[PDB]
């Protein structure tokens, strides 16, 4: 939002943050873990397990980045909400309180076969 | 070696069956219902939730 | 008569992709005269000025 | 008798676990009816900072006494 | 997408030539000058979508 | 739940990770085991159906239907083994992966908790199936079966996503079936027909009406080795059940236009079975059964008034097996003699005596002898669809005649003297021939003992 | 020679950075006036009798394309006499903006060009740079966004995604097949544009990636369709599972990410209760798929390996960042309800 | 005497030693910020 | 502009069949022209100055069809009953197959024109009749 | 007043058949390099009759490219008629 052209502002301090062992961060770089295995296979490596120095440094990269990016995503869905309630709260004229009533009241159609 | 390939995989089950137990703590929010459905006085509702 | 009606769609279109390629071949004059029809015909036609 | 208590549970869960996750729901049909009663239809007000647009910046205007008595 | 860097940091790229009344180096006006400072005064805190109406 | 997707995805690197030829037996061993998990927490209620998570109720619904879906997987590697042993292992590792890659979504679907996980997973196949048809075909006509299999299935299932995104923002949230507790009806307009027609016709193009089935024998006649994915594509089709989740509700009260789907498929049911009598190619002959007494469900579903769902459910899994197993016979008898032309194989029943009783019990369950599931799945159809109007007894009474001449003519064609020129056909059905051909008739008839486990809620 | 090629190839984006950064109508002239000045030598490099009968059919087709704009800038210098960048205050401006700006993007008409250039530029290397010129103009249309006659920007759209669709079914050269169906994806993003103009960019990024990762794959030697047959039995089969893991995803099927723009876009274009528009778009991108099928029946069907062709050598091209993209061009669907709230 | 570059090898390792360090350096810091702010 | 079409509509939908059809018949021809004229920019020629007239010979139509479609409803309109029903304002479409058939050869169009240009007529009326919008905003 | 309808009818100099055609390309390229002065003069009045005092440089910047760039695209027209000797728009070779 504000403080434009910021990856994330200072206001993101109050969020959990999204720490590890979430399926995605594991999954993130999994799709890289199936990426590394490709990286060999295109050139006729022909290892299918080749040097672990290429077969790693991917997995290191994704989950770091996948992580460092999920920190702001969760933020954004918070500032979305935040700006909603605070508008929903004021202008109560645009937000009615519905009454309570159902049975002994409503008729439906009523069309059986 | 010891063949990690083999039945080590079925252990995925209890791996998963635990995850179905991770939620029940956040689905607790109703201990109150009229259908018995009690969670009344007992140390039963207290377990499993 | 089930296969005439629907695969008629096949040999319907695949012909109209012979009128959008064959008849457009060449002659840099021939495009350019036709941007002009298009740039006027947008004046008279519709909302475009309204 | 041996199996039912060995594996699964009764209407202390698969009943009144639905009670549980239908308050994870009927608050998701409250907040998809108030977007479309706000977002789509704001409207003519352009009131809330949504359909808001740029206009002009009155900071860059000048108040000084420029030279010509009438302007 | 309109980034508007010249807002964040300090420089002025253009922003001066922009409108009919800003400076005019020796302070000489335009003909319709006096109606700018009138019309900009109108729509500023506006969000321009109600400005038209 | 994750009890299932996780081991079955855990299967995925149980295969390549292994050594040389141990691969087949490696995964066939485990793939059976999951069936204990399959029943394990399932076959709970019953009443007030099971929903164990936010976005999954695995199957409660009384549409159990999922236990079969987990059968047919380690029936493939016993099925598919024949001529797939002739190319490379890194490709053979593939064909077991995508085949699983199918099995993973059919567990996701049938649960789905909702409409909009269904669809994206309802269209989420055709990536794995289309790749099995085009590669590992036999004839060169396969390349067209690739297209026709799309351009229908996908052709009209896009109008779903125009409609289901139209409901999501109209009434509340479709996020959950288990909340329909507010549903208004659909009265009439020239708009609502389309809504009902958009929310329907995508399903019909799978379980065929007598129109727009033009693809079904195109893909089956020419299709992979064992019927390897042809057993699976006889699961896929019947899985159009979801019309049971909709048409029960979500425009309940338009039956007004039902009639062009009744009289159109009700006169085809007496029809396409009859265009099946002179067929000269055997894997065609079975492909037209599959239309016929499948297309009877479409007159079971549209009519409301259970005693149809009593009988409509038993049918989805009725031929679910019988119509499966026949594609398993006609495969085997094709291994030995390389024509699929029905004429050519005659003078069997002397030379393969044990496989005699295999044809019979198969061709006997299209006849539907009274005790098995088949009739007790048809005679709840006729009992309600009679009350609709008395005259339905005639056509669907004719169906019960032409289908009997239909089946026998397939068996009795293999009782004749023919010695003729064949020096082939020596193998006396090595066990897999008769092993994988079992695990059908044993489990099939069996259910008739306690057949309350196949039924709807009604 | 080799230094300047990084001076030129830098000045391009400097030509398009003054476009996105500016307040001032003059600069968005100068801004993409110096592309048509700084693009031209790239076409040349091998000095052949096509590029030079190409970039001259390009030149004068981006010369007027610009030079009309300067006529529709100076109209509203009359009326209101305030430059900057906002609705155009007068209808002869906009209608002379948007339908003379469709020349750089080319939309439904104004393409007898995109196939006449992209074909037969001798330089196929790239030609990935014709993904910039999609990105300069849009960074006007996002600003001017609340002035359009609204009966037009659809009428160039819906006559486009159709006309670019049928264009290729008849094509063999696979530089054209990308040329076509790159008018197509200009049908989705400017059909949306008056309704909620983000969820356009969403289709704009997902597009810059997918067409990007094609070319980098089409670079080893690959040129004509029947030189993609001699591919799997020669170069490497791990290449073929790739070219089948994208070309399918690019028309799109829901388990991939190519389905991600549509799936979101129609959330937008209904909810505005236009449901008779999107089917016809939704349904027409269908026969936009039948290029790719029948392209993909070239490489997996083992079609007559070329001849005795023995390539025993390994490769030394630059695959740069190809070892990433078709893990982000495919698998991203499972990830994101971000794209509507991330770039916004 | 395996012959990688032995120039860059270990950079990628060393670099990750920075990132995870710097990552948690931002994380273990920011965690308290929520409470310090709330 | 919105003009002509709008004018006709806010004219004699179910009644005053004359002005309407005379309009719908003249507008069809007008539209027909446009395409004929366009055919000279993208397609060339070879029959000299008079040639374009010769070319138009093939476009010697559109107008006819327009006329006919209006005519069908013009003749109908208040006919047997309200031709305002969804199935009815259809009728103007199919005669179209016959029209094209007459224009050129047989068996390979006249049905399709009657068919598809039949199918897409009703929707128009059916469209505003339920209040459908093709181009909208929130 | 009137001087704004001339010159405007002049700025339909575009006329496009005579913008790409017919041959002697140099006639086409010509009416382009004089499409300016319809852009210039027209914008050398509205700037002038009212005193903007600031945009007054803009007229200068409307040439400095209009000469710079249009003088580029002349270059190609050597490469075409170097290999030929006649420009003659009638060269189509690259086709579609
Ligand atoms: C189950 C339903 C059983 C009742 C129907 C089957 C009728 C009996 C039968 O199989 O006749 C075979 C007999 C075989 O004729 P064939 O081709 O000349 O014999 C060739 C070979 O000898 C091969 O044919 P076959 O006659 O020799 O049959 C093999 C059979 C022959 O030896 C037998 O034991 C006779 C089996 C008859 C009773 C089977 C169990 C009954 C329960 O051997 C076995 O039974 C193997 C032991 C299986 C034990 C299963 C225990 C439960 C699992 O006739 C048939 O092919 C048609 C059978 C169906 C009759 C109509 C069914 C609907 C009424
Ligand atoms: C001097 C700065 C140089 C800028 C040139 C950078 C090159 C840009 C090339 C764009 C490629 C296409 C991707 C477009 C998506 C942009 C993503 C984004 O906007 O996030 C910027 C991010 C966050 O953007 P933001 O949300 O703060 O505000 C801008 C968002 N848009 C542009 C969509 C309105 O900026 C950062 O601070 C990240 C560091
Ligand atoms: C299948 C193809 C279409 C994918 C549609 C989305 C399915 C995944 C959604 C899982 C539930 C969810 O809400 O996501 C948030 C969940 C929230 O976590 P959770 O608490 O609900 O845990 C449930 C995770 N499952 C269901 C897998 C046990 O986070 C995830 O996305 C889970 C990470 C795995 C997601 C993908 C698993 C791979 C299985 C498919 C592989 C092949 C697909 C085709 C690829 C080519
Ligand atoms: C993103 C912003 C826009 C990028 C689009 C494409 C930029 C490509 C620029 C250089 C391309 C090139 O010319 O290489 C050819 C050259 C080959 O040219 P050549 O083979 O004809 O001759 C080379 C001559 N010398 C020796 C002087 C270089 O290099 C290659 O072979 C590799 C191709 C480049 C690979 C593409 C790079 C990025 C690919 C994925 C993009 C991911 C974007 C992120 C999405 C979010
Ligand atoms: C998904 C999460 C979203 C965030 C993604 C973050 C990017 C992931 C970072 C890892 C990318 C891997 C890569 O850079 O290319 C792979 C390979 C280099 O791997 P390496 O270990 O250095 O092996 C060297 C052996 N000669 O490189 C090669 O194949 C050839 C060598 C070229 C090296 C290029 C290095 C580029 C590094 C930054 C790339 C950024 C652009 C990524 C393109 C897609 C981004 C979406
Ligand atoms: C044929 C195209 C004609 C479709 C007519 C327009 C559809 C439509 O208007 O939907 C009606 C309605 C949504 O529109 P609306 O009436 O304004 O909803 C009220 C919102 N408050 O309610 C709806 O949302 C229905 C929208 C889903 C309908 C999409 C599918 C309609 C056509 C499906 C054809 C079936 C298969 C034919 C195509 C296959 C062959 C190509
Ligand atoms: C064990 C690996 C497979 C057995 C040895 C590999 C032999 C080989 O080099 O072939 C690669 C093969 C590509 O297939 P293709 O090109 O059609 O076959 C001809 C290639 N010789 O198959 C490939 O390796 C292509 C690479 C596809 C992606 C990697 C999958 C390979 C399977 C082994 C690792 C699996 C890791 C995944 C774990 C769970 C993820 C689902």
């Amino acid at each position: 939002g504000r403080a434009t052209f910021q990856f994330l502002p200072d206001e993101a301090r109050s969020l959990p943050p999204p720490k590890l062992t979430d399926p995605r961060l594991a999954f993130v770089g999994f799709l890289g873990y199936c990426s590394g295995l490709i990286d060999n296979a295109i050139r006729r490596r022909p290892v299918l397990l080749a040097g672990l120095h290429r077969q790693l440094l991917y997995i290191t990269s994704f989950v770091f980045v996948g992580y460092y990016l999920l920190k702001r995503q969760d933020y954004m869905y918070a500032v979305r909400d935040h700006d909603m309630f605070s508008y929903i709260k004021s202008h109560p004229e645009d937000f009615p309180e519905k009454d309570k009533k159902t049975y002994g009241e409503v008729f439906e159609e009523f069309h059986p076969v | 070696r010891d063949h990690w390939v083999h039945v080590l995989v079925p252990m995925g089950f209890v791996f998963g069956y635990y995850l179905d137990r991770k939620n029940d703590e956040k689905l607790t929010a109703f201990r109150n219902k009229s259908l018995l459905y009690k969670r009344e006085l007992k140390p039963n509702e207290e377990v499993t939730w | 008569w089930l296969e005439a009606i629907l695969p008629k769609t096949i040999s319907l279109a695949q012909m109209k992709a012979s009128t959008l390629v064959t008849n457009q071949k060449g002659l840099i004059k021939l495009y350019f005269l036709s941007f002009l029809i298009t740039i006027l015909i947008s004046m008279i036609l519709f909302n475009f000025h309204e | 008798r041996w199996i039912a208590r060995t594996f699964f549970d009764g209407p202390e869960k698969n009943y009144e676990r639905t009670m549980a996750i239908l308050q994870i729901e009927a608050e998701k049909a409250e907040l998809r009816l108030k977007e479309l009663e706000v977002r789509r239809l704001m409207r003519a007000r352009g009131d809330g900072p949504w359909f808001h647009y740029p206009t002009i910046d009155k900071e860059l205007i000048d108040h000084s006494p420029k030279a010509t008595p009438d302007n | 997408p309109f980034f508007d860097v010249q807002k964040r940091l300090g420089v002025d790229l253009d922003r001066w030539m922009t409108i009919q009344s800003a400076e005019q180096p020796h302070k000489i006006p335009s003909r319709c000058h006096a109606f700018e400072k009138e019309w900009i005064e109108c729509a500023h805190g506006i969000g321009s979508i109600r400005a038209e109406k | 739940m994750l009890k299932y997707i996780i081991p079955t995805i855990m299967l995925m690197p149980l295969t390549w990770l292994s050594k040389n030829n141990m691969i087949w037996v490696n995964s066939t061993a485990h793939s059976l085991l999951i069936s204990f998990t399959s029943l394990l927490l399932m076959n709970q209620f019953g009443d007030n159906s099971l929903n164990f998570s936010l976005l999954f109720f695995s199957d409660s619904l009384s549409t159990p239907l999922l236990i079969l879906t987990m059968w047919l997987l380690p029936l493939m590697l016993m099925a598919s083994q024949h001529h797939l042993s002739k190319e490379n292992l890194t490709r053979k590792k593939l064909f077991i992966t995508m085949l699983i890659s199918l099995q993973l979504f059919l567990i996701m679907t049938f649960t789905a908790m909702e409409l909009i996980l269904f669809y994206i997973l309802f269209e989420a196949t055709l990536v794995p199936t289309l790749i099995i048809i085009t590669r590992w075909g036999n004839q060169t006509e396969r390349l067209n079966a690739g297209l026709y299999f799309l351009f229908y299935t996908l052709a009209g299932s896009l109008p779903l996503l125009v409609a289901l995104i139209y409901i999501q923002n109209t009434v509340g949230s479709l996020n959950f079936l288990m909340l329909q507790y507010w549903v208004q009806p659909v009265h009439n307009s020239w708009s609502n027909v389309f809504m009902w027609l958009a929310c329907m016709m995508a399903f019909m193009v799978k379980m065929p009406l007598y129109g727009l089935h033009l693809w079904l024998p195109k893909a089956h006649v020419e299709a992979p080795i064992a019927g390897s994915m042809v057993l699976a594509a006889v699961l896929l089709k019947l899985g159009g059940y979801g019309m049971l989740r909709i048409t029960l509700i979500l425009n309940p009260m338009t039956d007004f236009m039902a009639y062009p789907f009744i009289m159109l498929s009700l006169w085809g049911m007496i029809m396409t079975s009859s265009i099946c009598l002179r067929q000269t190619d055997l894997k065609s002959l079975i492909a037209y059964s599959s239309v016929s007494h499948m297309a009877l469900v479409i007159v079971a579903i549209l009519i409301q008034t259970p005693w149809s769902y009593m009988g409509a459910t038993a049918l989805m899994i009725a031929h679910g097996l019988t119509s499966s197993m026949l594609f398993c016979l006609a495969n085997s008898n094709y291994e030995r003699i390389h024509s699929r032309t029905m004429i050519l194989a005659r003078g069997l029943q002397t030379l393969l005596p044990l496989m005699a009783t295999w044809w019979l019990l198969a061709s006997l369950t299209n006849l539907a002898l009274p005790p098995t599931i088949n009739l007790i799945g048809e005679l709840f159809v006729v009992m309600s669809t009679f009350s609709w109007s008395n005259i339905t007894i005639i056509l669907m009474g004719v169906n019960m005649v032409i289908t009997a001449l239909y089946s026998l003519y397939m068996l009795i064609m293999t009782q004749r003297g023919k010695y003729t020129y064949h020096i082939n056909n020596i193998s006396p059905s090595f066990t897999r021939e008769n092993a994988l051909m079992s695990l059908h008739i044993l489990p099939l008839l069996l259910l008739t003992l306690n057949p309350k486990i196949i039924l709807g809620p009604l | 020679n080799p230094i300047i090629f990084i001076i030129i190839l830098l000045t391009i984006m400097l030509g398009t950075i003054i476009v996105m950064i500016s307040s001032h109508w003059l600069l968005v002239w100068i801004g993409f006036e110096m592309n048509m000045l700084a693009i031209i030598p790239i076409m040349m490099k091998n000095h052949n009798p096509r590029a030079t009968e190409a970039s001259t059919k390009y030149f004068l087709t981006q010369s007027t394309a610009s030079m009309l704009l300067m006529m529709a800038v100076i109209i509203n210098l009359m009326f209101s006499g305030q430059w900057t960048v906002m609705k155009l205050f007068n209808p002869m401006a906009s209608m002379l903006m948007t339908m003379a700006l469709a020349m750089k993007l080319g939309m439904a008409p104004f393409h007898f060009w995109v196939p006449e250039v992209t074909q037969g530029i001798p330089l196929s290397s790239g030609l990935i740079l014709l993904t910039w010129q999609k990105l300069a103009p849009m960074s006007v249309l996002y600003q001017i966004f609340p002035s359009i006659n609204l009966n037009l920007i659809l009428t160039l759209s819906v006559l486009s995604i159709l006309i670019g669709g049928w264009g290729g079914l008849n094509q063999t050269q696979l530089r054209k097949i990308m040329a076509y169906s790159s008018i197509a994806h200009m049908g989705w993003m400017t059909a949306v544009l008056p309704y909620n103009p983000t969820m356009t960019l969403l289709n704009l990024i997902i597009y810059i990636i997918m067409t990007s990762t094609m070319f980098t794959m089409f670079m080893a030697n690959s040129t004509t369709t029947t030189l993609s047959l001699s591919h799997t039995w020669n170069k490497t089969p791990i290449m073929t599972v790739l070219i089948l893991a994208t070309l399918l995803s690019m028309g799109g099927l829901p388990p991939l990410s190519g389905f991600m723009p549509k799936w979101m876009i129609i959330q937008e274009m209904t909810k505005n209760n236009s449901i008779i528009l999107p089917t016809f778009m939704a349904i027409t991108a269908l026969l936009n798929l039948y290029f790719y099928m029948r392209l993909t029946y070239s490489t997996t069907l083992t079609m007559f390996p070329s001849t005795n062709n023995m390539k025993m050598k390994w490769q030394f091209p630059l695959m740069k960042k190809m070892t990433f993209l078709p893990t982000m061009v495919v698998l991203s669907t499972m990830m994101l309800p971000l794209t509507p709230m991330l770039s916004v | 005497h395996g012959s990688p570059n032995w120039l860059k090898v270990g950079l990628t390792l060393g670099t990750s030693v920075f990132l995870w360090i710097y990552l948690i350096k931002q994380h273990n810091e920011d965690v308290l910020e929520y409470k310090r702010r709330n | 502009a919105k003009t002509v079409l709008r004018q006709y509509w806010d004219i004699p939908e179910g009644t005053e069949c004359h002005r309407k059809t005379y309009a719908t018949t003249s507008i069809g021809g007008a539209a027909g022209l446009v395409v004929s004229a366009y055919s000279v920019a993208l397609k060339t020629p070879t029959s000299f100055l008079e040639g374009v007239a010769r070319t138009g010979r093939y476009t010697f139509t559109a107008a006819a069809i327009g006329a006919i479609f209006g005519l069908t409803s013009c003749i109908s309109a208040q006919v047997r009953e309200k031709p305002d029903d969804p199935l009815n304002y259809l009728i103007g479409g199919c005669a179209g197959g016959l029209i094209l058939g007459a224009r050129t050869r047989s068996y390979g169009i006249g049905a399709a024109a009657c068919a598809y240009m039949g199918l897409t007529a009703a929707l128009v009326k059916m469209g505003q009749l339920e209040g459908w919008q093709v181009f909208a905003e929130p | 007043s009137m001087v704004y309808m001339n010159i405007m009818m002049a700025f339909t100099v575009s006329l496009v058949g005579l913008l790409m055609y017919r041959s002697h390309l140099m006639s086409s390229l010509l009416c382009l390099e004089g499409m300016m002065l319809s852009l210039f003069v027209m914008a050398a009045l509205t700037i002038l009759n009212s005193h903007f005092t600031l945009a007054s440089m803009m007229p200068i910047i409307l040439l400095v490219f209009a000469a710079c760039e249009a003088a580029l695209g002349l270059s190609l027209l050597v490469m075409v008629s170097n290999t030929y000797g006649t420009d003659y728009v009638q060269n189509l070779n690259l086709l579609q």
